[PDB]
């Protein structure tokens, strides 16, 4: 599973940043240490549902003009290989598996079992929220749905559960070959007003903190490290300077490829010899 | 000569807005006088340049 850190960063940042800027309480919590003036100015400009001004995020070298009132700029940076396993072997799988999904699913009644439906089939069930099925419940997964004994659990006929599971792709089996890569990605906020840049950097730090609970980087992009540069004038040739403070984010991910195996043994030929 | 070769243009003088933060020394993001820029402007004066 080749990793595109930049796209993941963008997808995590955009909705999360919009949600954070949606409400004032979270912003006030974030900007507790800042002075009244800059805090209130940033809140007036960008914060709130009905904010007239808006921030943006995008990759570097855009052929079009880019808004320099407040923008998050991303560039890919360097990368390095840090650790390897014997034969480049990372893991072995019997059934092809895709991404790990989290889905909410209300309990349902079936003639012998309570069940939960899901969007897609199941390759493996990791966890059901606040449940530890015993032998009596006889937890079974049958494609799309997971099921447990009806009678002794009948109080929970409409349990508002949620599920963490894994997609199923194929029944084939193979080996995972790959290594670990230690990658650096640079993120910088741009603004002709330095105070806006400072507040933007603080918001960036908070959303990076919040991201650590995300499933994907919990499973794929562990060992997050941060590093901040100095406030510098990005450009001097305009009528007014652009000010930005670059930040460097580090991640560790496992670049890997699935090598299928067609060998399947189903018969044995134990015979003696004579001389 | 200047009135002949020039073009009609509006001249508006510049002055620092009072909205500047007294401690950081940098301006408010939005105010009527200056739209984030730290410098406000006076009423325009019609001029040939
Ligand atoms: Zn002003």
């Amino acid at each position: 599973a080749i990793t595109s850190v930049d796209s993941y960063l963008l997808s995590e940042i955009k909705p999360r940043l919009n949600t954070v800027l949606e409400n004032c309480y979270i912003i006030d919590e974030v900007l507790k240490d800042f002075d009244y003036q800059t805090r209130e100015s940033f809140k007036e400009a960008f914060c709130g549902k009905n904010a007239q001004h808006e921030v943006t995020v995008g990759f570097n070298f855009p052929k079009f003009k880019n808004n320099y009132e407040a923008h998050y700029l991303i560039q890919l940076g360097q990368g390095q290989e840090t650790k390897n396993s014997l034969g480049s072997i990372q893991s072995s799988y019997f059934e092809a598996t895709g991404d790990t999904l989290v889905e909410s699913s209300t309990a349902i009644r079936e003639d012998d079992k309570l069940v939960f439906t899901v969007s897609k089939p199941i390759g493996e069930l990791i966890k059901v929220e606040d449940i530890e099925f015993a032998k009596y419940d006889n937890l079974q997964v049958e494609g799309n749905k997971v099921s447990f004994k009806y009678q002794t659990n009948e109080d929970y006929e409409n349990y508002n559960a949620n599920i963490i599971f894994t997609e199923k792709k194929n029944d084939s089996k193979g080996l995972v070959k790959g290594f670990t890569v230690e990658e650096q990605v640079t993120v910088v906020g741009l603004s002709f007003n330095v105070d806006v840049a400072r507040c933007l950097d603080a918001v960036l730090k908070m959303i990076l903190i919040s991201m650590r609970d995300s499933i994907e980087e919990q499973q794929t992009f562990q060992l997050q490290n941060l590093s901040f540069g100095d406030i510098a004038p990005i450009i001097e040739d305009g009528d007014s300077m652009i000010f930005g403070r670059p930040t460097i984010i580090k991640y560790t991910s496992s670049l890997d490829l699935d090598y299928t195996i067609t060998q399947d043994i189903n018969k044995l030929t134990f015979k003696e010899r004579k001389d | 000569f200047i009135n002949d070769r020039g073009i009609k243009v509006l001249w508006e003088e510049a002055y620092f807005c009072p909205c500047l933060n007294p401690d950081t020394g940098h301006p408010r993001v939005d105010c009527p006088r200056c739209h984030g820029k730290g410098i406000a402007y006076l009423p325009p004066k019609e001029t040939i340049m």
